[PDB]
């Protein structure tokens, strides 16, 4: 592959080139939806995180303030 | 560097040596072309504003802001071409300049590689051994008898005189020696 | 880190070849047309730093943000690696931004 | 490879090149052993700026005590090919 | 090799940025002569260039359209 | 183990006896000759010395010196023989006399069993070494240097001599087996502690001790080229075999004792490290080198634990090799230019490649780069130190920062950089001094590929 | 988080101190508790050599999981299973980490404020 | 401004001595006169090596104790051992969080 | 106008910013010239030999000579015993060595005294 200087022009480009560019970047971004798509649990969690407000006195053990 | 510095810069000189450096410096701050276009024309507008002062007390005055107002708004990180005294590649090649001299001590057999280089090489030895006289000669008659003022010097003047002191400037290694 | 560092400083070599020695992002141009396999390269390699989900570099960076966030430690400390992962994104938007878009500034011997 | 090996040639075409893309040179007027400042009528700014043209267009840079002295394109190629050791 | 430099009268400020530049310097009163020798940096291919999210979504088309073909065969392979 | 001895007695007459053009050939044939045969001495016990008779025994602390003086004498032979060229034969043939009587004086020092034939020995190796430094010394200031040279010595060993008689007339005996058996505690009296001050100033003034360095920098840097090899490799080292030795007297004396000893020690060596750093002559900052070094073996032998004793033994070797190999390093180059100033010959890997990777790897060994011997000593020495008191971390510490400075600015100095232009006689090295450099160079790897030959009898 | 501004900015005494908790009895508010069970044996634990922290309550799932991984090597992505259970175990334990955190907490307001009431009525 | 006539013819003839002296630097198609199988690479920088160290590892090093120390496999309920032959017990009756 | 910039020692005055070459005399310029002839006729000395044919060798340099000689041979000739010195002398060279002694006797005086007590926690200190 022989590329000759341009002087004030683009520079030529291989086919080659581009095609291995796109290819990558390509597969780049399908990894990332398939993984996202099936691990979808890694970014967005697993288990719901609870609010211990919604947590009754009976349950937690604690004396209806009088003894 | 190739040039005999005098004793002193003119006013104009250093009029020149900030306007050279204060566009360097606009167009390290200023990226992109065409915003480094403007702001050099309007740099150039401002700086030739007062170019017709006749009193050379307000001049050196003006040009002692300009060098102030410079010191506070340059560039701490202005651009450097890479070969110059400040750049990223700047005596990248030093270590494989090598003086002609070392030559003279090859041994014969690495001698007989390349014969018609050192006959060429002992040509240019021969021209310089026969020149020296009168180089010498030369810069003794030009030369005033307190001494030479600058550090200039004269040409060949007569029929197949080389310029005195030449050996050294002619053979340099190169700019990329390897 | 060791993956992506590595190629990033290859992609920076390969354009600095290839602007005859040029290191200042203040004379590289718009290298995203002209340089199409470094461009990806880069942009991978940027992406993975920041910790782009299922990347390599999401795998640790963000298990470690993470960690850092749910344990018994110093305030300022947190404080500091969260602006420090910023920075980060800051500095990779840098690169990219100066280096890949925009017009040409590098000497007309292309 | 690297950069090919510039010739004379090629020096003065980049510095005429240069020199017809000032608006203020007229590009039919201009010769080779023009100067600055007798032909053209350029006064030290427009030097100074061409100086800094130069540089730019060859990537490196000329020291201002060497620039001065620079007033006509064969000068500027002449300095251009010894500082890159250009014989051919 | 063996390529001459083109033409110098091809360059133009029209269309370029450096056009604005020299109309808001006329309504000073200056004017640009340096614009001719930057105008090869928007005339030829480096007319246009994308952005930054653009250049972020370089293979975003492909790699899609391979992540819905592939999702698509899954969903009708499961069907065995 | 008078196999040893005799042959030298031998190298005299041969050399008298030589043709004027093969005194250089035979000598150093012979020399080598006989330090393969000084070779054998390595094979140690690991209870007691090897008593070869009533007056000479070999220690595992000896061994290892006697090779080293015996392996030095070929290095001197080959490192002189350029420098003399335009002498006349007599006086060839008198300085390879002197080295050999040097030589000869070494190793009957280094294997007396008795203390007072070990103190005559001691100050006979004075008289070559004054005679070598005044004689074929290049400068003027040459006389001065022997005249430091000189007294600074004597005046620290005049009182030694003294004590050691008294101590003869109070325990009868000076053989260092029966003092070592019939050893007997030092009370705390002014009597004992001037009798301490006695044995041990000599000894100090030997290494040198910082305060009492100053003969040092004028000696080596006057002396011809072997004088120098001679002066840093072998008898620097005449201090500290002394010292091991005679310590085993002065207890329980010694905790009291040594402390002035041991802040001018740790002090100086920070000091003489920060010297080295503004040097404009390049010998000179080997010789403060040296006495960095030294001062680190005086705080080892001082301490008195056996991992202090084993890392002074390993440094004291280390170093001699180390300081030889220095010396032969700057002296091509001021064959070469016939000035000492460090910086008027620059950039000097562009001219000669394999002479800047001796260079580099004499001061890798300089600055001691794991795993060679150099740094085995200086770790032992530095753990002990810690052992003793926590705190000297921090003096050793800032040592070994300042240390690889100054070697590496040396290094910089004088092959990095650009040539000097207007210095155009800077011929290709010779085979012989690239032969000089492997020969020192290649022994101290070897060591390190087998430590416990250097390590001393507390191995 | 909300607890941190309410301990730094809300008064220290209502808030629960992570580093001394619980400082009330295990049954204070509880007629009774069950004992906390554990499946795995001391010994099976050794065996596993688990990890001086990775051998709480839920070893028993991290035993399974690791034993499943050892067992269907080349296919590691076979063990979703068993990682899940021990995941799920682990969120359960840290369920009631939360628990135990928020009983310190609201047993201290009630009982500060209990006694604070008592006082003011025997104050007056 | 600009070079003097001295300065000028100085620098003419010191360009065309310079211009002489690179073009003596050129070599003649004769200058460097010089005086007078496929997967081998894998069985002397591999193979070898291998032989080597596997022997001195086997027959050297091994006779010496504690020379090659190795962590215990790990066991698990329900393995069973090669060399005794005992197997391990299940697990105490799994709660079943289904 | 703009914010003052201020020299230091190891951050020296710049040039342009120096109000000595802005208000310049004759006797200024005379001066400058009196530099220049001095600095050429040293060039056009060191040039003579560097570009001889038949010069092999180094070209000595007096100027070095003196630097190295003032700087090694120079200085005692040149020394007297006053106050400044004195002073001087004693501090850099008597009050490190006190300073190290006191810290470590010091630290070796605790190290002994906890030792007698037996409470150092001494166990697997083999070797020394
Ligand atoms: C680790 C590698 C293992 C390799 C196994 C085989 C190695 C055999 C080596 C034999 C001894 C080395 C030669 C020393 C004298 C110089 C000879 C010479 O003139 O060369 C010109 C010759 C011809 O080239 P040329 O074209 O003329 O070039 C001349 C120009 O000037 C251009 O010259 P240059 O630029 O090429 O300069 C020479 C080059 C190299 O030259 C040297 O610097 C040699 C000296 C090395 C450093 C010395 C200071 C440190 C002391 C350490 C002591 C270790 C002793 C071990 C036993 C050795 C017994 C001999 O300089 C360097 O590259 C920098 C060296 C940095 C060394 C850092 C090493 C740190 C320790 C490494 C680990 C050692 C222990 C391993 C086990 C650890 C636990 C698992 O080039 C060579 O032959 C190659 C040089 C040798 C490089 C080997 C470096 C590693 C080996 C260290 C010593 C041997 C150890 C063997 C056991 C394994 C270790
Ligand atoms: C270049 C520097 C070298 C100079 C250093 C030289 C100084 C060496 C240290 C002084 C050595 C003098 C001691 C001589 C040998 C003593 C042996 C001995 O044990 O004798 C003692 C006696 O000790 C003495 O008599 C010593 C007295 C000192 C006299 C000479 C003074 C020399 C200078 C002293 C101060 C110097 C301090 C060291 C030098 C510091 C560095 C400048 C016991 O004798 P008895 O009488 O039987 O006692 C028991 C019954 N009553
Ligand atoms: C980017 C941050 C730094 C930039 C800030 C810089 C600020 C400085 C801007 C203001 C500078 C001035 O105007 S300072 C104005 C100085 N005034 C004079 O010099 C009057 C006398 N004029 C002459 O001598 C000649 O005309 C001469 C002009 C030399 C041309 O010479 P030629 O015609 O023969 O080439």
């Amino acid at each position: 592959v022989h590329i000759e200087p341009r002087y004030r022009q683009f520079p030529q480009l291989t086919r080659s080139q581009l095609i291995q560019a796109e290819f990558f970047s390509a597969t780049m971004w399908f990894w990332i939806l398939w993984r996202f798509w099936h691990d979808s649990d890694a970014v967005l969690g697993h288990f719901p995180y609870p609010d211990p407000s919604q947590w009754t006195d009976e349950e937690l053990g604690i004396l209806p303030d009088d003894e | 560097a190739f040039s005999a510095p005098a004793a002193y810069l003119t006013h104009q000189q250093k009029v020149l040596r900030l306007y050279k450096r204060a566009l360097r410096h606009l167009e390290s701050w200023c990226v992109h072309r065409d915003k480094y276009r403007y702001f050099a024309c309007l740099m150039r507008a401002r700086f030739d504003e007062h170019k017709n002062e006749k009193d050379m007390v307000k001049a050196t005055q003006l040009l002692r802001q300009a060098e102030e107002e410079f010191w506070y708004g340059q560039h701490p990180q202005p651009y450097i071409f890479p070969e110059s005294p400040g750049g990223t590649s700047y005596e990248r090649y030093e270590c494989y300049k090598v003086p002609e001299w070392c030559l003279d001590d090859w041994h014969p057999s690495e001698k007989a590689m390349y014969p018609d280089y050192f006959a060429k090489r002992e040509q240019w030895k021969r021209l310089r051994r026969e020149s020296w006289e009168r180089e010498v000669k030369q810069l003794q008659e030009e030369t005033p008898p307190g001494g030479p003022r600058t550090e200039a010097l004269p040409p060949a003047r007569k029929e197949g005189d080389l310029p005195p002191l030449w050996w050294h400037i002619v053979t340099r290694p190169r700019e990329r020696p390897m | 880190h060791a993956f992506f560092k590595a190629m990033l400083f290859m992609c920076s070599g390969s354009i600095i070849h290839s602007l005859n020695d040029e290191q200042d992002i203040r004379k590289m141009g718009g290298l995203y047309k002209a340089m199409p396999f470094t461009t990806t390269a880069l942009i991978i390699g940027s992406l993975a730093l920041t910790g782009m989900p299922y990347l390599t570099g999401f795998y640790s960076k963000d298990l470690i943000i993470e960690a850092v966030n749910m344990s018994y430690t110093n305030a300022w400390a947190l404080l500091m690696t969260l602006i420090a992962t910023s920075l980060t994104a800051a500095y990779s938007t840098r690169i990219i931004f100066f280096a890949f878009l925009g017009k040409p500034r590098f000497p007309p011997l292309v | 490879s690297d950069a090919p090996p510039l010739t004379l040639e090629a020096i003065k075409d980049r510095v005429l090149y240069v020199l017809k893309l000032y608006d203020k040179i007229d590009p039919e007027k201009l010769s080779v052993n023009s100067h600055f400042m007798k032909d053209l009528g350029l006064d030290s700014l427009d030097q100074v700026e061409i100086i800094m043209a130069m540089e730019d267009e060859f990537g490196f840079e000329i020291p201002d005590i060497d620039a001065e002295k620079l007033m006509c394109p064969q000068e500027i190629v002449d300095y251009i090919a010894d500082k890159k050791d250009v014989y051919e | 090799s063996k390529m001459e430099l083109p033409d110098y009268k091809q360059w133009k400020i029209e269309g370029t940025p450096l056009e604005t530049v020299q109309e808001k310097l006329a309504a000073r009163g200056l004017r640009d002569p340096w614009g001719r020798n930057e105008a090869w940096r928007y005339s030829g291919g480096f007319a246009n260039n994308v952005s930054f999210v653009g250049a972020l979504l370089k293979g975003f088309k492909w790699g899609f359209a391979a992540f819905v073909v592939a999702v698509g065969a899954e969903y009708y392979l499961e069907s065995q | 183990m008078l196999k040893i001895i005799i042959p030298t007695t031998m190298l005299l007459p041969m050399t008298w006896m030589s043709k004027h053009n093969m005194i250089w050939i035979n000598a150093t044939v012979h020399s080598l000759l006989i330090s393969l045969i000084s070779l054998s001495l390595l094979n140690q016990l690991g209870e007691n010395s090897l008593n070869f008779s009533l007056t000479f025994f070999s220690d595992s602390l000896s061994a290892p010196l006697l090779v080293l003086t015996t392996w030095l004498l070929p290095l001197m032979l080959m490192a002189s023989q350029s420098h003399l060229s335009k002498e006349t034969t007599t006086r060839k043939k008198l300085y390879i006399t002197m080295l050999i009587l040097l030589q000869l004086f070494l190793i009957m020092t280094f294997t007396a069993t008795e203390l007072i034939l070990f103190y005559i020995l001691f100050e006979a190796t004075l008289v070559p070494t004054l005679i070598i430094i005044t004689r074929w010394g290049n400068q003027t200031e040459r006389l001065n240097a022997g005249l430091y040279f000189l007294f600074y010595t004597l005046a620290g060993s005049l009182p030694l001599l003294v004590a050691l008689v008294y101590i003869q007339n109070t325990t009868g005996s000076l053989n260092f087996l029966i003092i070592h058996y019939w050893s007997h505690p030092l009370s705390n009296s002014w009597s004992n502690i001037f009798m301490w001050l006695a044995c041990i100033m000599a000894f100090m003034v030997k290494m040198p001790l910082y305060g009492l360095h100053l003969w040092l920098p004028k000696a080596h840097v006057e002396a011809p080229i072997a004088g120098s090899m001679v002066l840093a490799a072998v008898l620097l080292k005449l201090g500290g075999y002394g010292m091991m030795r005679i310590t085993t007297i002065l207890n329980p004396l010694t905790n009291y004792m040594a402390y002035p000893f041991l802040m001018l020690s740790m002090w100086g060596m920070i000091m003489t490290s920060s010297i080295c750093l503004r040097q404009t002559d390049l010998k000179s900052l080997i010789a403060y080198s040296s006495v960095s070094h030294m001062a680190l073996v005086i705080v080892a032998i001082m301490i008195q634990t056996p991992w202090s004793f084993m890392g002074a033994t390993a440094l004291m070797i280390a170093h001699g090799l180390t300081s030889s190999m220095l010396f032969c390093l700057a002296n091509t180059n001021y064959e070469r230019v016939h000035s000492r100033t460090m910086i008027l010959a620059r950039g000097l890997q562009t001219l000669l490649p394999l002479m800047a990777t001796w260079w580099l790897v004499a001061s890798l060994t300089n600055l001691a780069l794991p795993p060679s011997i150099n740094l085995i000593g200086e770790l032992f020495i530095i753990t002990a130190s810690f052992s003793w008191s926590n705190i000297t971390i921090i003096l050793m510490g800032m040592n070994m920062m300042i240390t690889a400075l100054y070697s590496l600015y040396m290094l910089i100095t004088t092959q990095r950089g650009k040539y000097t232009h207007h210095i155009n006689n800077i011929k290709p090295s010779f085979t012989r001094e690239n032969a000089l450099m492997a020969l020192h160079i290649l022994p101290l790897l070897l060591l390190t590929l087998n430590p416990k030959m250097i390590l001393g009898p507390l191995y | 988080g909300a607890h941190l501004a309410r301990r730094y900015l809300g008064d220290a005494s209502k808030e629960p101190d992570p580093l001394r908790m619980p400082t009330f009895p295990p049954d204070y508010g509880f007629p009774e508790r069950k004992e906390r069970e554990m499946v795995a044996t001391q010994q099976e634990m050794n065996d596993a050599q688990l990890m001086l922290q990775q051998r709480d309550y839920c070893a028993h799932y991290l035993i399974q999981l690791l034993k499943c991984k050892r067992d269907s090597f080349p296919n590691f992505l076979a063990c979703k299973h068993e990682q899940h259970d021990w995941d799920y175990c682990e969120h359960l334990d840290y369920v009631k980490r939360m628990k135990e955190f928020e009983r310190e907490r609201r047993l201290l307001q009630r009982k500060k404020r209990r006694e604070q009431r008592e006082a003011e009525m025997a104050r007056g | 401004s600009g070079y003097t006539p001295d300065e000028k013819l100085r620098l003419q003839q010191l360009r065309e001595l310079r211009r002489r002296w690179l073009k003596d630097q050129e070599l003649s198609p004769r200058e460097p006169v010089l005086p007078p199988r496929h997967s081998i690479f894998a069985v002397t920088h591999v193979l070898i090596p291998v032989w080597i160290i596997h022997y001195y590892l086997k027959y050297h090093v091994t006779a010496k104790p504690y020379t090659v120390v190795e962590r215990k496999p790990r066991i698990f309920p329900g393995d069973t051992i090669l060399e005794t032959g005992e197997v391990i017990p299940l697990m105490k009756e799994f709660p079943d969080q289904h | 106008s703009f914010p003052k910039y201020k020299p230091s020692r190891l951050a020296t005055l710049p040039a342009t910013l120096d109000p000595a070459e802005y208000d310049i005399s004759p006797e200024t310029r005379k001066a400058q010239a009196e530099r220049l002839a001095i600095r050429s006729r040293l060039k056009r000395e060191y040039l003579l030999q560097y570009n001889d044919p038949n010069r092999l060798g180094v070209i000595e340099d007096p100027a070095l000579i003196r630097w190295t000689y003032a700087r090694s041979a120079n200085i005692y000739p040149n020394f007297r015993p006053t106050p400044k010195t004195s002073l001087l002398g004693a501090l850099f060279g008597i009050g490190p060595l006190f300073f190290w002694y006191y810290v470590f006797k010091t630290d070796r005086d605790k190290k002994e005294k906890l030792i007698q007590e037996g409470k150092l926690d001494q166990t697997f200190n083999i070797s020394y």
